[PDB]
């Protein structure tokens, strides 16, 4: 096993040189440094490392570094790099799998004084540093203030122009941080068992000695990583069509919200406005919002009736009015508004955090590709047709690529058939797989419409209290009780099943000043693999455990998805047959250089869908569907 | 003895108005106005036939203000033959009024 990191003149999207890079070898004990003319006998040295089928320890090494070096190895060396990702480790990975309960963790973190405020629950290697207190300073300061007594000033991120001898000692750094904090993860007996000093193995021992989701959470990464570099082909042209549409109509409605109300200016997103107006207009507020005076209150603007005709006429148009702002802050005026994202591919290249979350389920920002309007929301449409496989040429014909997009049936409800199969002998699955589920949760909980059952089943389990519940016949917190009592009689095995989970976490409760002090057994859910997935409160729970089912089933999913199509002949990238744009909890959206791939596709995710529930034995029955077609509008 | 103008009974009462026209731009919570409004009525009075004193609330009225840039309040403008001879912006006293527009007139 060896341990390195590296420092490169920019980003992963431009990087054109290589500085330096550190090699600590566990067998040797003693490091190796390089230098811009030492990049050749670097890539060799990680080649050596996977010919003795050991292991390269890396800092967020499967998104950036790994890619970079193949990427350096091309216009540099003019080489081909291609670390296997069985050969590689990613400390921050293992980071975010093993501490994901970093935010209460930093708690005496800060009564200490050795973490930073701007380094609070961060992941980076300089913020581990003062964790393990290995900070002796950091490059980009020991940089600023020694060019002060030099002369020249600084720009944003100039340290990192030209190879300088401050920085290959801090290159150093990032390196003995790295083994510190390798050591650290190493340490949990819970993900590492003492039986294997992992520390001097081979790649074969480590995956397999090691918990199960160590395995994943390196393969989803890896996977994910490449999920980015593909990136999200993108119809600028289009979205540029909508601002039209949307600019025009937010002057025009801004003109006509101008001749209701004067000034000494109408404000189009302002909290100052509505609060100034609808309470001169006859309207006294139902609800109001903390310390002084309500918020936008979306909710309300539906039902506020003024006996102003034109005041009560001109809600619609703020309804509209600021729904116009959200598409246009998301789609244009944002600071990461779609446009200013699109990269010189014609692409989208979304970020995705991996297990960036306690349950497991991944994170999506710069840009959030995991909120854009659906379908169904106004000029969501418009907007799901600008995320399209058709708006990628190709590298031959130059025709469209097809769009293929794959989601998880029912997956939540299939999850919690599941975890109650353990008390109702595959009653309630076989009820999934004979069909119409929240027909039966109608008849259970003895709800009017099958609609009602559809949004109360979600709501119960996830911990709705009453007024939701209560707001579906049209009453208040009142109404609620009574509705959840009788699910609950008629379906014993999900009360059964929060029974044993739910005690199985505690020894004995107690309530100490308005706050439960509960004896715990231990303050973590175990997950499909192992994983410590906490939670907080006992009084529910359930909803953790199934998020973490679900959000484990597609990770595992999206792999062998992936994996097997690799297996049976089909090359990953925009150079190949597919590639991955999007993965959205449940749902894929997967690119397709011809129909007939794409039909392979969807028949595959089902294939690793039924190997995924064979793999974990799940009671339940998986199933996906899938929808193909030139965009995202289509695929679902 | 007092005018109120709106916006589409400015361009008449104003505008087309022969004579000098003394409009305050005020509002219906501000401090300088409250204290010249009595101030106004004697003026209305003692200037009758010379001067038309006329108030224009900017808070129901709010149209015609930006069009005479009215930067602070309350703003009085004499206006002669639709045109603003002379403006001043705040309170005032009487007297000191007096040698204003005896000046203008």
């Amino acid at each position: 096993m060896i341990v390195s990191a590296i420092a490169a003149n920019a980003l992963l999207e431009s990087v054109t040189k290589f500085h330096c890079g550190v090699i600590y070898d566990y067998s040797t004990a003693e490091y190796v440094s390089y230098r811009p003319s030492d990049f050749g006998a670097y890539l060799d040295a990680l080649e050596a490392e996977v010919a003795r089928g050991g292991l390269i320890v890396f800092h967020n090494g499967h998104k950036y570094d790994v890619p970079a070096l193949t990427k350096l190895a091309k216009l540099q060396l003019n080489r081909e790099f291609h670390l296997p990702r069985e050969n590689c480790i990613d400390t921050l990975v293992l980071s975010r799998l093993i501490h994901s309960n970093l935010k209460d963790t930093d708690m005496g973190l800060l009564r200490s004084g050795k973490l930073p405020g701007k380094r609070f629950g961060s992941h980076a290697l300089e913020a581990w540093g003062y964790r393990l207190g290995e900070m002796k300073g950091e490059y980009k300061d020991d940089f600023k203030r020694m060019l002060e007594e030099q002369g020249e000033e600084y720009v944003d991120g100039m340290e990192w122009w030209n190879f300088n001898e401050e920085m290959m000692d801090y290159n150093v750094q990032d390196v003995v941080v790295t083994k510190a904090l390798l050591e650290k993860l190493l340490s949990d007996k819970h993900y590492f068992p003492p039986e294997i000093d992992f520390t001097d193995v081979g790649y074969t021992t480590f995956w397999s000695e090691s918990l199960e989701a160590v395995d994943i959470e390196h393969r989803a990464a890896w996977l994910l990583a490449k999920q980015e570099r593909n990136g999200f082909p993108f119809d600028t042209k289009a979205i540029e069509e909508l601002y039209v549409e949307l600019a025009a109509r937010r002057s025009e409605l801004l003109r006509k919200l101008t001749e209701t109300f004067g000034s000494w200016v109408f404000n189009p997103s302002s909290r100052d406005h509505i609060q100034k107006k609808l309470q001169e207009a006859g309207w006294v507020p139902t609800k109001y919002t903390d310390k002084g005076a309500p918020v936008v209150d979306d909710e309300v603007l539906e039902g506020v009736r003024v006996d102003d005709p034109e005041k009560q006429a001109a809600i619609d148009l703020i309804k509209e009015y600021l729904m116009i702002q959200k598409r246009i802050g998301q789609s244009a005026e944002g600071d990461k508004a779609w446009l200013r994202y699109v990269a010189e591919d014609g692409k989208i290249h979304g970020s995705v955090n991996p297990n960036g979350a306690v349950t497991g389920r991944a994170t999506h920002a710069f840009p959030n590709l995991a909120q854009i309007p659906g379908v169904r929301s106004p000029y969501g449409e418009q907007c799901r047709a600008a995320f399209g496989a058709e708006h990628h040429l190709d590298g031959i014909t130059g025709k469209p690529w097809v769009q293929a997009g794959i989601d998880a049936s029912g997956l939540e409800l299939r999850c919690l058939a599941h975890f109650m199969a353990r008390f109702d002998n595959g009653e309630y699955a076989h009820e999934i797989l004979n069909g119409d589920i929240h027909t039966k949760n109608q008849i259970a909980a003895e709800l009017p419409t099958r609609d009602n059952a559809k949004t109360f089943i979600y709501g119960f389990l996830y911990g709705a209290g009453d007024e939701k519940i209560g707001q579906i016949v049209g009453a208040g917190k009142e109404r609620g009780k009574e509705l959840k009592k009788k699910f609950l009689e008629n379906t014993p095995a999900i009360a059964a099943l929060r029974e044993s989970i739910q005690q199985t976490l505690v020894e004995s409760s107690q309530w100490v000043a308005g706050e439960q002090q509960v004896k715990w057994k231990r303050r973590w859910i175990k997950g499909l693999d192992g994983r410590k997935v906490h939670v907080r409160s006992p009084h529910a729970a359930l909803n953790t455990l199934l998020q973490s089912a679900g959000a484990l089933i597609c990770k595992l999913w999206i792999i062998k998805t992936e994996e097997m199509l690799v297996e049976k002949g089909l090359k990953h990238g925009w150079d190949g047959d597919f590639a991955y744009m999007a993965w959205v909890h449940d749902e894929i959206q997967v690119g397709c250089r011809t129909e007939e791939i794409a039909q392979v596709v969807i028949e595959t995710a089902q294939e690793a869908m039924r190997w995924v529930g064979d793999h974990w034995n799940f009671r339940c029955l998986l199933d996906t569907e899938g929808k193909m077609g030139p965009n995202w509008a289509i695929c679902h | 003895k007092i005018i109120h103008l709106t916006d589409d009974s400015f361009d008449t009462d104003v505008l087309k108005a022969d004579g000098a026209i003394l409009v305050d731009f005020w509002a219906e919570w501000c401090g300088p106005c409250k204290m010249i409004a009595p101030i106004l009525d004697e003026i209305a009075d003692e200037y009758q036939g010379k001067l038309t004193v006329a108030k224009l609330n900017i808070d129901q009225n709010p149209g015609t203000a930006p069009k005479y840039g009215i930067r602070g309040i309350p703003t009085l403008l004499l206006f002669k033959n639709g045109e603003v001879a002379a403006t001043k912006v705040g309170a005032l006293s009487k007297g000191q009024l007096k040698e204003f527009l005896d000046a203008n007139l």
